[PDB]
Parts: C-alpha cells; structure tokens; sequence
C-alpha cells in the first residue's frame, strides 16, 4: 500500500531550522512595497504587505478587480490582476517572503543566553557582534599563512596582512562573514579533534565546556540543520489576516504592530538594493546594512537591543517573539485560557428539596443554552415547520416550547463550576431541574465540596454537547459518583451545619420529658407519639426495634430486641437501611459520628444505598431542625460569675512582679515574660470556667430534688454538635479574648479583658485591628501562595498515569504507626488502609497466612489485623513500582471516590497534586513555606553531616578552617577524609565507630544525603512523615499516596557512574536507564550494564526536564525552549497531557487512554 | 555599544572635513574622470554607427527625439542638421583608414563629444562595450585554456606570438612546427580552436577594430569610471555632517533618525552627480536643497501606514497652521467649518480630509484593568456566518429541492433553469425556450403556474417561514 | 443565491438597498421611556421629532 500524500491524521511534530529555499516554498509572492491599502478605495495595493495577488481575495469567492464574481468560478486566476477566487479564509493561511539584499543574523540564535552562533563556532559573543556591526574584520579559512581561523583583525592589521599575503588568505566582515564561517565549518572533522583533546587533559573547567559543546555538535549534525540557516537569506512574512488593518466606527482604522515592523524591514531592504546599483560609498551601505540588521531584530524579537517604539505611541510595539511569549509563555492554554460557547453563570441559592444528583436551573438560562437542541427537537416531532420557524417560536416564547425543553433537559447532565477550582470536585455534573427565576439552586450537601458560601458567590454552567460528554458527565463527573474526597476516602458529602444541628437535637436526651419510661412497638408508632405531641423528641424510652447484620455469608441476618434509647433515635432509625446496627444511631450523633455513619454505610452496603441515605439525612435534618426552633439570643452566652475576680487576682500578679522590677529583684526581660505568663494562665482560667458553667449548668429535676446534664442552651448545642463555632470562638464571645499583638510581632502585656458580649472600649478595638488586618492579609496572601504551589506540583507530575496492571515487584515501604513520643499521633490502620501488602504477613506463629501476599486491605482485613496484635506491615508504594513511564495499578491503592482498586488509565498525578494543594489555604520552621521547602529539596541553612561510611573514625590534621575527620573501615579501604569546619560543635564521638548515615553533628540534614547514604525508601519515608506532620498538625487529612507520587517524580532522574553504553556523568531518566540495563543484561553485551545513582531533584527543577518541547514551551521561557529545541531538530511525539491539550486532541488518559493505546501500537509497526 | 546611531557617528567622524581648496581638487578630478569615459566612448565605431542607426529611426517615426539626445553643447531642426554633421564626419573617417586615418579619426571624436546623451542611452552603449569585451574574453580564455590546461603548453611561450596579432594563423599554424616540447602537442585541439576563432576575428569586423585596440579603449574607460566613483564617493564622505545637521530638523515627523539621515545621504549622492564647480556655487548650500528635498520627499511617501498623495499632506499641514493661531485667537477653537472658508477648496472636504489624515491606532493598545485585555481582543469577526444561519441555508436547499419534486418534471426543470438552482449561472427565458424547443411566451406561462402552485398553501406553509 | 432568488420570486418582495441597524431593547430588560434627546451634526437637517 501507498502511505499518503494528502490530509490524513498526523502524529508527532518536527522542528528545525528553515532554509532560504524552504522559506520560499511557503511564500506565494514577494512583498515588494510598504503600501498597505490604496488610501481611498480601501482595496489592497498589489505587491504590498496586504495584497490580493500574493495572499488572497478581500471578500469570499470574488476577484479583486471584479471580473469573476461568480461562486462557480474558483480555480481561476484573473487575467487582469491575478487573484485566484477562493474563500477569504485563505488570506489567513498563505504566507509570503522578502528577499534581503545582504545576509542578516537571526536574533534568536545570536542573543539567546547560550549564544548559539557563538558556541557553535567556539567564538565569543562580543566578537560576533563586533563583526556584525562592521566594527572589525574576522579571518575565515586562514590557510597556511600568519593567522588563526577565527582570529579577529583591525584596519591596519588586515591591510598589513593583505600586503604580505595577497591570496590564500581571506577575511570578511558583517553578516556575510558569519555565514561564510558557518558554511565553511565542517562539523564532523571538528568532532574528531574535540574527542581526542577531551581524553588528554583532566580539568573540570576544560571538560565541562568540552562535553557540553561536543553534545551540541554531534546533535546538530544528526539534526539535518546546516549552519548557514542561522543567517537569513529570505524572510517570511506572516499572513495578512493574522495582523489585520480592519476598520472601526467613525471611519478610523486599527492594526497590529507587526505591520509597522514589517513595513520597516521592506523599506531599508529596498533602500539597500537601490544603494547597490548607485555604487554608494562603504560608510553608507554599511550603515544601511546595520540599520537593516536592527530592523529585522526588532521584528523577530523586540527588546534585546533598543526596544523600538510604535508610531505616535510611546509603548514599544509588540513583536512576534512577544506574540508567542507572555504570562506565562503561551496564552494559547495558559491562564486564561480561552472563551467557550454553550455556557453561562449567575448567583447561586439553596434549593434544599433537591436530590443530591440534580440542581435548579433558571428557565431563561436553559432556553438560551439549549437553543440548537430545542431547534432540532422542535422539527423532529413536527411542532415547527422548519428551523427558522423553530427559531421564531422560541424567540416568541410560545407556551408549547416549554414542554419540549423538559424533554431535552431530562436525561442531559450539565456541568457546574465555581470560581477557585482546586480539586476535581470543583466541577460536578447535575441533572437540570427547570426552575422559575434567575438564580441557580445547588444541593446543600455539595456546598462542602465546592467551598461555596451563599454570600453572593457565582457559579458557571457548561452544556456537555457530544454523547461521549453526556456519558462522561454521568459516569464520571456526576455528583453521586463522587461522594468521597480523592484526597482521603472519607466522605466529602458530610452534612454541614443546619442538618447536623437537627440530628444532634434529634438524638439527645434530657432528664425528664413527656413520654419518659413508656414502651412502643416500633419507630412507626414512636413518630406517631411525637408528631401528635404526646411524647418529647428526647426522652429515655425502651422500644422494640429490628436491626440487621449481614454477618452471614453475603446474607442479611435479622434480630429483634428491646433497645434502651430515646424518641428521636427511634424516629431516626426509620432512615437507617437494613444491615446497619442500631448502635450507630443510639449515640448523641455529633458531626463526627454522623460522618462515620455515612462512611460505614458506604463501606458496607455500597454506593447506591449511601446516596439515598445521604439525601434522607439532609431532608430529615432540615425538617427537624426547623421544628426545634433553635435560635441565638443575647442571654444564650453565659459569662462566668468569677470573671471580674479572676481579672483582679491576675491583676495582683502583675503589680507584684512590677514591684519586683522597681526594686530590681527581676530583670526587664524576665518581667515581660512573667506578666505575659500570668495573663495567659488567666485566659485559660476564664476559658475553663465558662466552659464548665456553659456546658453542664442545666440543672433539672426528675422525681427528686436535682441533677445536671449537658446544657440545652442553644449556642452550646451548636458548638457541641459540630455544626458551627468552637471553644476558641466561644471563648471570645463570653470569656475575655486573648492578648493581641503589636505589629512587630511582640504580644502586648495588657490583654483584652472584655469580650463581645460586653463592650470593647476604644483601646481594645484598636489593638484588635492588627489581628484582623494581618488575618485578612495572611489569608489573601496564603491563598495566592497555595495556588502557586499547586502549579509547581501539577507541572512536576501531570503526565504520571496508571498504565500497566501489575509491575510485579515485591518491593515496598514499611508502614508503621507514626508513634510520636507519646501514644500514636496517628494509627497504623489509617496508614495502611486501601493499600496493598508487599508480602504475606504472619500471626505471632507462622505457616498461618492471615493476609495472602498482595491483597487490597479493606475494612474487614484491617479489623482482622487489629484483632491480632500485628504492629508492622510492609506496603507497596508508587515510588518503588517497577513499571517505567507510569505506575501500575497494583502498586497504587484503591483510593478514589469509589472504594474499588484504582482503575486502569486513571490519571493519578493530577489528583495527587490537587489533593495536596487544596488544603494549603488552611496551613500557616512551620507552615506552608515549610512544605514548599520540603518538595524543593533545599539544603537547610545550618545542616548536619552524616557519616560517609561505616567504620572507626578519628580527627586528623589541624585548624585550617576545616579539621579533617579520617574514617577507617575494618575490612575496606580507609581513604575517606572529609573537611569539616571545626568551629561547628560536633556530636560524633572521636573514639567510636559510626555507621554510614549516623549523626556526625546536630541540626537538620539535606535529603540528598538521606537518599544517597540511607537510601530511597529512607528519604521517601522522611519526606512523607515530615510533610504529613505539617498538615496533620493543622488537622488536614491527606493520604500518604499522593505525597509518594510527588516524591517519585522528584527522583525520576539519576546520574550514571560506570560506563559501557552511555556517558559517565550524564543525568538521565531512571526509567530509560533501568530499561536500558535490563535490556542490556541479556543479548547485546553479555552484561555491559551501567551503574547509576538515584538523584533527588526538587519539584521545580525536575519539572524543567520534559521530553515534549511543546509542554516545556508552555510554562518555561519560550524563546530558550524553542531555540534549544530548534537546533537539535527535536521531534515531539506528543504522548503527554499538556501537549495534547495545546494541539486539541484526546488526552492520553481516562476516556482517551483507549485511543492513544490503539494509536501507539499502530505506530512503529506495519 | 551597538545602537547603530553610535556606530555611524563614530564611523563617519574619521573622514576629515574638506578644505575649500580640496573641493575643487576633487571636482577637477571628477571632470578628468568623466571626460576620459566620454573620449573612450567617442573612440568606438559601433557607438557611432549605432547612434546613426538610432537617429534614422527618429526621423522615421519609430522613436522620439526625447528618448535619444538631451541636446548638444548649446529643437527638431537644429537636431537634424547637427546629426547630419556627425554623419558627415563619420562618412569621411570611414574610408580614410588606408595610417593617415588617425588625423581624421581624431576629428570624428570632437563632433561626437558635443552630444550630451540621455543617461539611459549612454549606459546601454558602455554596457554594449563591456558585453563586447566579455565576448572577446570568452575567446581569449578559450584559446588559452585549450592549449595550456588541455594540451599541456606553458603560458610563458604562449604569449610570445600572441601579442600584436591574436587573429591570423601566424600563431596557430606557424608555431606548431617549431618542434618545441609544447609544439607537437597543439595538433589534438586544433579543430576546436580554429573554428572558435571565427567570433574572435568577427569582432574586428562588426566593431571595425582589431583585438589590439579593443582592450585599450574600454580599459581607459574603466579607469575613468573608477576615478569618477572614487572622487564622487570622496565628496559624499566629506559632507555627511551636513546631512546630519539637516536631518536633525525632521526628527519627530514620523520617521526614525537614521532613516532621515540615510534618505538625505542619497540626496547628497545625487548632488555630487549633478554638481558643476565652474559656477562658483558653494557645494554646501547646493547640496542642502537636494538633501532637504530628499528628506521631505521621502517622509511624504513611506512614513505613513496609509500612503497619501503629497497635496493631501500639504493640505493637512496648512490646516494645522490655521488651527494654531485660531485656537487662542478665537478663545475656544475654530468651528469644524471655520477653517473651511480660510482654505481654498470646497471646504466641506475638511471632514473627509481630516478623517483619512488620521494615523491608525495600534491594535495592541492596552485598555483597562492593565489586564492582558487589549484593544484587538475586542474586535469581532463580521465576515463569518453564524451557524444558526448556515443551518437554515442547508435546510432551504432541502426545502426548495423537496417542493420542486412536487411539481411536473418540466416545471421543476424550468424553475431550476430560470434560477441558478443546482446549475451553473442561470438561463434567460429565451434560452429556456431554445432548450425546450417550445419557445417564448409559452414557457413564461408555465413559470407563473409554477410560482402559483407554491403560492397557495399546501406547499407554501413550509417555505413561508424563511422570511422574517 | 439561487434559492433566495426563487424565494423572493414566489413571494415578490424587494430586498432593500439599506440594512437595519435600528436600536432595539436589550433582551429581558423592560421599562418606561422617561426622556429622549436628539443631538445633530451642524448642517444636517433636524428631523420632525428633533
Ligand atoms: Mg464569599
Ligand atoms: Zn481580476
Ligand atoms: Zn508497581
């Protein structure tokens, strides 16, 4: 079969230098004139920047002169003025060129930081410019006379050398010279010479530059680029419509800046041509050549020399490099981010009646959004004669169209989005419910995932047009299909505030209430007792209940008994489906327990029952909360009776310590700490006074004198249930609030003795202001900081996706409880949950396999491990996975919005970065910058040092600025001696043996060491445990998985040590390398396989290296990326996410993973 | 420091300003140089005979007097009789070549030197000479390379019998029998050399000069040309400072500084070309007008994004002038029609002229928020077609195509013919008559019923909804 | 185009040489007109209403 010669569907892309003839291929004519439009008839002047002959017809299918106006005539080139009549779209396509008199340097290859022309010729930059400006002569192909090949000469010297040697010596100046140098250059011969010299001399200064240059040369040879192409003969002109002159209102015109630039390049060029036929003196044509050089530079990339300014406007005109460039790099898919049809937006409201899978949609919005569907549906059933009549119908808003819209809305999900999108839950699919009014209604249970308050936040709607988008939205992005945070398996649909206050007030008990002590057959007549007003919602009562336990084999057992409970719990039991025990609702049902209810329900009955369950909880919560009549009055906040007295006693302490400072018994500094300390203790006292009083002071009577239970006071119920408020905020309401801090960071020794229930005076409020302003500032700044972190994170991971099924390695990390100094700052069950065992684990006895080799550990397995005393489990991690260019699902884990093991093809990198980034707002060394330091690997300020090698060590030489430490291994060779400055207090015992990786001093240690000395598993454990400390100290739950994938991307690269295939010190992919020595281990050389050393690269550094240049061209510096790629002729195969988004095809993951796979195998095949 | 403004000022500053005496020296040199080429042109027979053959075309109405001579030293009658003089001196000198000729060949030049040629004509002559010398060089290098390189003969002995002859067979056929080591080798290539000698000896027939003189003449010409350019260049290099001083006036007129001084430099080049020192006009103030002329004349043409004719530019300037005084003179500013009476023209043209005179605004002008929103981002495409429309076009085809299948095959054909429906162009009702063989009014009747059949609704309810 | 020409032929409508730029009330906003102003270039005849 024949491959093709026309439009099929391309794969990859290639980039390289452009030949003058290659540039001429694109050009459909030479622009010979600066003229744009005629100035009266606005038609394009022929042979000008805007030309119908060269580029294209002004109007669709019509000749310029007007001879052929008929749509039939198409391939006709008009005989008067040649214009092939074709759609005006081709004026946006066809390019052009300009033939330059003198050669010209391409600014991108001259001024790029590693100047390409400079290091290709092994010539300095300042010299090349000195030659380009005609400020000196340079030798070329010197022959055997007096002179170096690249030597630079002056006026007299060139003259003297010419009198001495007339011929067999040649020198030029200007652009023609550099082009002559590059053309004469034979790269192959230069390569050979450079290889020998590398071997001979050993110096870091020499061979660093040496190896860099040799790589460039051999790359450039294989590239196919010929050095001459760095000097421009022909200059392409951009199609006219991409820099349009289009008219405006009032008859004014507006045009792109490129024209002003392009115009210039023509004129000077043309002038130079004229100046050749006039035989001008050297001093002029040289100046003209320089001017042409300056003009071309300004066109390509402006700002690397003079920053030329546009006509009549100070602002420098934007050039082609600035069109690609920007913030950041390519706006074509940078923030922000292109406009999209079939969308809308508005303020959002509640709609508690909604099921969790739907949302209220404004009528008008749905009409304008589905307009084409409505048109198509109207004439399918025949309610509209034709599409026009259908338009007129919906534009008339005839009553009949509303029913057709209910049809097209029914099964057709819509996408909802909020402003700060962080994790994937920022967009969720809902079923449209037609709603009168202009406001969007959003299911309350989802308000947690969006972080959307109702204080006027707006949301955007998107219509999923194609069928695949409907099924993607329904089966992936649907609300009910993500009920669980991807960061941790806990439900993110957890009831928020009003609902949880309802259930708290529902299952609670007072001491004596209507119906106390009686007995009822079942919840049905329990509700009947309550609703009729006979029995109180909370009263201790025995009722017969039937609970269920599925503890049989896939089978629901039933058992009935008399449970001691309240009326509310009895009524609530009606909601709990089937196999859940009554024990879960028999408690007080706070916000914490009410979440684990939904969680257990999900981990037991599955998905579907949990959804309907969640809905019911919301509905019953709102209803019963409304019945409860909860409110907040001014008398709901009870101040301690002893407050003023505590203040007075605390006031005596300060006057006691003050008297000690007047008499000098205590120093000034000691005083400050002292006074501040007594006030702090006082705050705790008032806090723990009002807390006792507020919490238990309801003191009530059942048949006797008194008794006391937890208070039914409104504000306490709010804080206790978990709805809203906390001991800190409550403490500010009743007890005194804090000790504020003056701007410099000190804390004022006269705290705020009043609170919000009382008045704050002038001073207290003024002092409070700083805390407020720093809070708002800190949050608004930490918000921005958080976002930036997620950027770096998604940049360094991204393309990481689950690819293989099982890589099949026994390798993994040891998962133990965090066990910090006390008992269990976090258990083992949470660390190992949802992960897979590396190898079978023992009972205390053995030949008894509890968990068999690699098995997903679910709730039953974790409880079975807890029954037994097992303290340690080794677990497979994404960092040790043997699969190259991805992670095997067997090594990852189950975690998802669903409880099943991770699917094949889900993109884990994005969700990992998102899971880490979203909570970063709540963080505050210590804080979010501490996290950033960790992921960046940065060596600390005053680091420790670890023993390089095991064996007995001692101190050697003397004080030069380092007092050397000499290590003596038992069997092995001694020679390691490290230079340690001795003015840093040591730890390591001068007479003791230290294992490699021991403590030779104190202070933090660089993770580079821990990777190098202790090993990969050690450093990954260090990162995860340290970063998890920061988040968990703030109360953020993030599973260790995501952190582990970030770590794997950090160590992606390693530096070879030995040889036998590739170069010695090259940093290179451990995927590539390991796959290369595993391929080399057999066949090839018997084993020549080379040893490497795993490396630790910071996230921002490791993200720098990416095979695809289109991806790199996005977030990095565009110019450098494009040049550095363009010289080597690098061929981008796509294969990644970022690049495919730019080019606009299916992402090689998720739904698209099937396609790319099917395409990837078709490639490199027959 | 780059910034080409600097590398010019410092590059030109080396050339030392000319003394008032030095100018005349260079100008004297110029006179010598050109007159050398003029005399060298006067010494070419074909240059004369060509001029003769050209004037014979002028009197035959095959050309015009303006395309040949610019006048002599010191009218159709005067031209005719002067050319007769040239022709007269030509026809004597031609036959006297039988040694003594030189005295008359010298006089033929003198009359010919009175003719001031049109620059176009003169260039073609010199070109013909240099092209003729290329024609001579072709044969010179052929006969040389066919001996030295091919047949292995030294150049040392090759030039002995060449100089002075290089035509007859004295060198070719009489030097091969000399029995030198290079002698017997010349026979192999003889066939190829002697046949190529035709054009070599033919040049002396056409041009009427032996290969001897042919080198000398245009060599002297070459020297003069070189001297000319040498002196003229020299003058220009001295006067760059004047150009710099003049261009400093036109800075903000909308062209770059170096653009100005370069166009002005071109003016100075022309100034040297047309300068005659015998008139006593200082070279500074003579070049100033030309340089100043070049600057302004250049600024008018290329300095705008929309090129405007000169009178338009001057008109615009004239308006500014009035607006200046009248701004404060009137205390407000002249009304849009105020400057109109002051200006000559129809005076309503102020609006039109004032509009096209405006310079277009940069499409990258940032507007608002400082955000990447730029003026160009807000300009919608008006040449596109909305899909909600395109959809109705594709439907209307199916519509008219459906309703045209509801009629008789001839009504469908006749209506598809009378309009461009699925066919190239459309056909006049007379054309339709010729295609159907039943012609004129007959066909027209059918059309009515066709339109009539779609008019009264069964058909009509579907097609009526397209008009709004 | 051909079929538009047939359409006008059947319904006999003369397609105007002037296109309609008239200002019409934005979609959805509804109110009462409380005032009207007409500014005219000097020299163009003010219409009736003006
Ligand atoms: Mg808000
Ligand atoms: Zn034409
Ligand atoms: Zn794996």
């Amino acid at each position: 079969l024949k491959a093709q010669t026309k439009t099929e569907e391309f794969d990859a892309i290639k980039i390289a230098l452009a030949s003058p003839d290659m540039i001429r291929s694109w050009s459909f004519g030479e622009v010979k004139k600066p003229e744009t439009i005629n100035y009266r008839t606005f038609k394009p002047e022929r042979d000008g920047l805007f030309c119908a002959r060269i580029f294209g017809p002004v109007k669709d299918y019509e000749c310029l002169c007007g001879k052929y106006k008929r749509l039939k005539h198409r391939g006709v080139i008009c005989e008067k003025c040649g214009v092939e009549v074709t759609q005006t779209k081709v004026r946006r396509e066809r390019m052009g060129h300009i033939e330059l008199a003198s050669p010209t340097a391409h600014i991108w290859f001259l001024k790029s930081l590693p100047s390409r022309i400079g290091l290709l010729l092994d010539m300095p930059l300042r010299d090349i410019e000195r030659v380009l400006y005609f400020e000196s002569y340079v030798v070329i192909e010197g022959g055997m006379t007096n002179l170096e090949r690249q030597q630079i000469l002056t006026e007299e010297q060139y003259l003297d050398a010419l009198e001495e040697f007339g011929d067999e010596f040649d020198a030029k100046m200007g652009a023609e010279a550099i082009q002559a140098l590059l053309k004469s250059m034979d790269l192959e011969q230069e390569c050979e010479q450079l290889r020998e010299e590398l071997n001979e001399t050993n110096s870091e200064t020499k061979r660093k530059k040496l190896t860099k240059r040799i790589k460039l040369l051999e790359a450039f040879v294989q590239s196919g680029n010929k050095p001459e192409w760095m000097i421009l003969t022909v200059l392409p002109v951009l199609p006219p419509d991409l820099r349009p002159l289009v008219p405006l209102d009032g008859g004014r015109f507006a045009t792109s800046d490129l024209n002003d630039l392009y115009r210039r390049v023509i004129n000077r060029n043309n002038r130079l041509k004229r100046l050749l036929d006039l035989a001008a003196p050297d001093i002029i044509v040289r100046n003209e050549k320089r001017m042409l050089q300056e003009a071309v530079d300004a066109l390509l990339d402006n700002g690397r020399r003079g920053r030329a300014i546009t006509g009549s406007n100070k602002r420098p005109l934007k050039s082609l490099a600035d069109m690609i460039k920007g913030k950041q790099g390519r706006f074509r898919q940078n923030l922000l981010g292109k406009r999209v049809d079939y969308s809308g937006r508005s303020v959002i409201t509640v709609g508690p009646y909604l099921r969790l899978h739907q949302c209220g949609l404004p009528k008008k919005m749905a009409l304008e959004l589905f307009k084409p569907f409505i048109y198509g549906k109207l004439e399918l059933r025949g309610l509209a004669t034709t599409i026009k009549a259908a338009k007129k119908m919906v534009e008339r808003e005839e009553a009949v169209v509303w029913d057709i819209l209910d049809e097209v809305i029914r099964e057709h999900p819509v996408l909802l989005n909020r402003a700060p999108t962080l994790h994937r839950l920022g967009i969720q699919a809902f079923e449209p419910v037609l709603i009168e009014g202009k406001a969007i209604q959003l299911h309350p249970l989802v308000c947690a995932a969006y972080n959307a308050d109702f204080d006027g936040d707006q949301m955007a709607v998107h219509v999923p047009l194609t069928l695949e988008a409907q099924l993607e939205a329904r089966a992936l992005m649907m609300s009910t299909n993500n009920i669980l945070s991807p960061a941790n398996g806990e439900p993110i649909i957890v009831p928020s505030q009003d609902v949880v206050l309802g259930l708290y007030y529902m299952t609670r008990d007072c001491v004596n209430a209507k119906g106390e002590g009686m007995v009822l057959t079942g919840p049905k007549e329990a509700e009947r007792l309550y609703r009729s007003g006979l029995a109180s919602l909370h009263a201790r009562v025995k009722v017969r209940i039937t609970e269920y336990e599925k503890d049989a084999n896939g089978e629901l057992v039933a058992k009935t008994s008399l449970k001691d409970t309240t009326v509310g719990r009895a009524i609530l039991w009606m909601i709990v489906p089937k196999g859940l025990p009554y024990s879960i609702v028999n408690q007080a049902l706070g916000k914490k327990a009410i979440s684990k209810m939904l969680n257990t329900c999900y981990r037991i009955l599955g998905l579907k029952p949990t959804v309907i369950f969640a809905d019911q909880i919301m509905y019953t919560g709102f209803a019963y909360a409304a019945r409860s009549g909860a409110s907040v009055g001014i008398d709901d906040m009870v101040i301690p009776e002893k407050k003023h007295e505590i203040i007075s006693e605390a006031e005596a302490e300060v006057a006691e310590i003050q008297e000690q400072f007047q008499s000098g018994l205590v120093t000034a500094g000691e005083r400050y700490n002292k006074v501040i300390d007594i006030w702090a203790a006082a705050n705790d006292r008032v806090s723990k006074a009002m807390m006792d009083n507020l919490q238990t002071e309801t003191v009530i009577n059942r048949d006797g004198q008194e008794e006391k239970q937890v208070s039914f006071n409104s504000i306490y119920m709010m804080a206790d249930s978990g709805a809203r408020g906390s001991a800190a905020q409550i403490r500010q309401l009743a007890g005194m609030r804090g000790l504020m801090a003056k701007p410099d960071g000190s804390i004022i020794e006269t705290p705020i003795t009043a609170n919000f229930r009382e008045g704050l005076n002038v001073l207290q409020y003024f002092i409070s202001t700083h805390g407020a302003r720093k809070g708002l500032a800190d949050t608004a700044l930490k918000t921005a900081n958080s976002g930036y972190l997620t950027r770096r994170l998604v940049d360094v991971a991204q393309d990481l996706v689950v690819t293989e099924d099982d890589c099949g390695t026994h390798e993994g990390i040891m998962m133990t409880p965090v066990i910090e100094g006390g008992d269990v700052k976090e258990p083992l069950r949470d660390r190992v949950l949802g992960r897979v065992t590396a190898e079978d684990v023992l009972k205390p006895g053995t030949a008894d396999i509890l968990v068999p080799r690699n098995t997903l550990l679910h709730e039953q397995w974790c409880d079975l491990l807890e029954e037994n005393s097992v303290d340690a489990v080794k677990v497979r991690s994404v960092v040790s996975c043997d699969t190259d260019f991805g992670v095997c699902a067997h090594c990852y884990g189950r975690d998802l919005a669903r409880g099943h093991i991770i699917n094949k093809g889900e993109a884990i990198g994005v969700i990992a970065a998102q899971s880490i980034g979203e909570p970063g707002t709540q963080l505050t060394t210590g804080g979010l910058p501490r996290v950033a330091d960790l992921f960046e690997a940065r060596r600390p300020k005053e680091p420790a040092i670890l023993a390089e090698i095991s064996g007995i060590v001692s101190f050697g030489k003397e004080t030069k600025g380092k007092r050397r430490l000499v290590i003596t291994p038992v069997d092995g060779s001694d020679p390691y001696e490290e230079m340690i400055p001795k003015w840093r207090q040591l730890n390591v015992f001068e007479g003791e043996r230290v294992e490699r990786g021991d403590v030779i001093s104190d202070g933090p240690e660089a993770p580079h060491d821990i990777l190098r000395l202790r090993g990969v598993h050690a450093v990954t454990r260090y990162i995860v445990n340290e970063v998890q400390d920061v988040y968990r100290l703030q109360g953020v739950k993030i599973n260790d998985k995501h952190i582990e994938v970030i770590v794997r991307q950090m160590l992606r690269k390693a530096t070879i040590v030995n040889a036998g295939s590739s170069d010695f010190l090259e940093g290179e992919q451990v995927e590539y390398s390991r796959v290369k020595i595993a391929n080399r281990e057999l066949e090839a050389n018997g084993k020549v396989g080379a040893t490497y050393s795993r490396d630790l690269l910071g996230i921002t550094k490791a993200s720098l290296a990416t095979e695809s240049f289109i991806s790199a061209a996005s977030f990095q510096e565009t110019t450098r990326v494009l040049t550095e790629a363009a010289v080597a002729g690098k061929r981008d195969e796509l294969r990644g996410l970022k690049e495919n988004v730019i080019v606009g095809r299916l992402i090689p993951a998720g739904t698209g993973y099937a396609y790319h796979q099917d395409r990837m195998r078709r490639r490199a095949a027959g | 420091t780059t910034d080409p403004v600097r590398m010019y000022m410092r590059e030109m500053g080396t050339v030392e300003l000319l003394t008032r005496e030095g100018e005349i020296d260079i100008a004297k040199r110029i006179e010598d140089g050109i007159n050398q080429v003029q005399c060298s042109v006067a010494e070419y027979p074909e240059a004369i005979t060509y001029l003769l053959e050209q004037y014979d075309r002028v009197e035959a109405e095959e050309a015009r007097l303006s395309d040949l001579i610019t006048g002599f030293v010191d009218d159709p009658e005067l031209a005719r009789e002067k050319f007769a003089e040239l022709r007269a001196q030509y026809v004597v000198t031609r036959d006297t070549i039988k040694a003594t000729a030189q005295e008359e060949i010298l006089k033929l030049s003198e009359v010919f030197k009175q003719f001031r040629l049109v620059p176009k004509q003169f260039d073609y002559l010199v070109n013909s000479m240099r092209v003729m010398m290329d024609r001579v060089r072709t044969q010179e290098r052929l006969i040389m390379k066919l001996c030295v390189e091919q047949c292995k003969m030294p150049k040392k002995n090759f030039i002995t019998l060449f100089t002075g002859n290089e035509t007859s067979d004295t060198w070719f056929n009489a030097a091969i029998a000399m029995n030198k080591p290079w002698s017997e080798k010349l026979h192999d290539v003889s066939e190829e050399v002697h046949r190529a000698l035709q054009k070599l000896q033919q040049i002396e027939e056409e041009t009427g000069l032996t290969i001897e003189q042919v080198k000398d003449i245009n060599r002297r010409m070459s020297i003069g040309e070189a001297k000319a350019r040498r002196a003229k260049k020299e003058m220009v290099e001295a006067n760059l400072r004047l150009v710099i001083s003049i261009a400093k006036k036109y800075t903000n007129r909308g062209l770059q500084f170096l653009d100005l001084i370069q166009e002005g430099n071109i003016g100075l080049m022309k100034a040297v070309d047309k300068f005659e020192y015998r008139r006593g006009y200082k070279f500074s103030t003579y070049a100033t007008w030309w340089i100043r002329q070049a600057i302004t004349r250049s600024i008018a043409d290329q300095a705008r994004t929309i090129r405007i004719p000169v009178h338009m530019i001057e008109t615009i300037n004239k308006l500014n002038r009035i607006s200046r005084q009248m701004l404060q003179e009137m205390g407000r500013e002249p009304t849009p029609e105020e400057l109109a009476e002051r200006m000559l023209m129809p005076e309503d043209k102020i609006r039109k002229v004032l509009k096209i005179a405006k310079e277009p605004i940069s499409m990258e002008t940032p507007i608002g928020d400082d955000e990447d929103s730029h003026l160009g981002d807000f300009i919608e495409d008006t040449t596109l077609e909305l899909p909600l429309d395109s959809a109705t076009t594709e439907s209307l085809r199916a519509a008219t195509h459906d309703v045209l299948a509801g009629l008789t095959a001839r009504e469908a054909k006749v209506l598809r013919m009378r309009f461009g429906i699925d066919m190239n162009t459309d056909y006049t009702l007379e054309e339709v008559g010729k295609q159907f063989d039943v012609t004129r009014e007959r066909i027209r009747q059918i059309e009515a019923k066709a339109l009539r059949k779609l008019r009264h609704p069964s058909r009509s309810e579907v097609l009526r909804s397209f008009l709004d | 185009t051909p079929e538009e020409k047939l359409l006008r032929a059947i319904f006999g409508e003369k397609a105007s040489d002037v296109k309609d730029s008239s200002l019409r009330v934005p979609n959805g906003v509804s109110g009462t007109v409380i005032d009207v102003q007409v500014f005219t270039r000097d020299g163009v005849e003010k219409d009736k209403r003006a």
